[PDB]
């Protein structure tokens, strides 16, 4: 996988029908799907993780959040796929491994990171005041938890 | 009459009614008795005397009435403000807070519900600076003594002090 990362980052029409147009470009289930850098990464991040190599994960995770986020000069690098992992249930996993690692100050600056971002989306939290209804996404909830093991 | 008489103290008095009459009624008008402007207050400050000597009536007082006249009560007589204050100290220490509803309550059925408190503690806040500061300090070292958090789950004064706000 390591070596499939560095492999993805390298990249002609005749006329005449040649049997690539004939092919479907193909499906997930296919073992011919491969996604980008980015996609796989988090594959290597994940793989690192469930074994328990909470460091090698750590740096990997950090190298998955590097691209992305610093992303605005070069090429479109892209989070992972939503049948895979929304953008921040990704911060987490980041901060999980950062935890198993014990670089507490680290997996802060995540969930400082996160939040920062992220404010406007929040519940104003007032029903703390006025004592189910009003609605917090998992994953803010989730924030706090991992803000708080560190 | 039975003050300038000297025959049996005020308190021999004080306790039969206590045992013979309809106690609730009772009650109500001692409250309006301790603000009536004087007329010839040494019955209230015979009142104030019963009351602090008998913990296990006033103890009613306090349950039995509602707010205001107690605050006024406190603001007049200043010598039952702190052994008021030291029930409500009684009373929220026998709460928990439970997560699944949003809200403190008590174990016993006869334990003060979180309204009733609400309604006691706004009212010796909305009250004279004399007595204001006072439960005010009251309730802060109460918060700092259970852990100075600032949220609730936790401390039950927390949870007070964010209410008057």
């Amino acid at each position: 996988l390591e070596l499939l990362v560095e492999a993805l980052n390298v990249p002609a029409p005749q006329f005449l029908i040649e049997v690539e147009l004939l092919l479907p470009p193909p499906d997930l289930a296919s073992p011919l799907h491969c996604g980008t850098q980015s996609q796989t990464k988090h594959i290597l991040a994940s793989r690192c993780l469930q074994t328990g190599r909470a460091g090698d994960a750590a740096e990997h995770y950090l190298d998955l959040l590097a691209l992305l986020l610093d992303s605005s000069e070069p090429r479109f690098s892209p989070p992972p796929s939503p049948p895979g992992p929304c953008m921040p249930e990704v911060f987490l996993e980041a901060a999980v491994a950062l935890i198993q690692a014990g670089r507490a100050q680290d997996a802060l600056t995540l969930c400082e990171e996160l939040l920062s971002r992220t404010s406007s989306l929040l519940p104003k939290m007032s029903r703390l005041w006025e004592d189910e209804l009003p609605y917090c996404p998992l994953w803010v909830s989730a924030t706090h938890l991992l803000q708080g093991q560190a | 009459e039975v003050g300038k008489a000297e025959a049996e103290r005020p308190a021999r008095f004080l306790s039969s009614l206590w045992e013979r009459l309809p106690q609730n009624n009772f009650l109500k008008v001692i409250a309006v008795a301790l603000l009536q402007p004087p007329l010839s207050g040494e019955g209230s400050q015979v009142l104030v005397h019963w009351l602090l000597g008998n913990s296990e009536v006033f103890a009613a007082f306090c349950r039995a009435l509602p707010a205001g006249l107690l605050t006024l009560v406190t603001s007049r007589h200043p010598a039952l403000s702190p052994v008021y204050l030291g029930l409500l100290t009684d009373w929220g220490q026998r709460l928990h807070y439970d997560l699944q509803k949003g809200i403190w309550v008590g174990t016993e059925s006869q334990d003060v519900p979180w309204e009733e408190l609400h309604n006691r503690f706004q009212s010796l806040c909305q009250a004279p600076p004399p007595l204001k500061d006072k439960v005010l300090t009251a309730l802060e070292t109460c918060k700092a003594q259970d852990g100075d958090f600032e949220v609730p789950g936790l401390s039950i004064w927390t949870d007070l002090l964010l209410a008057l706000r």
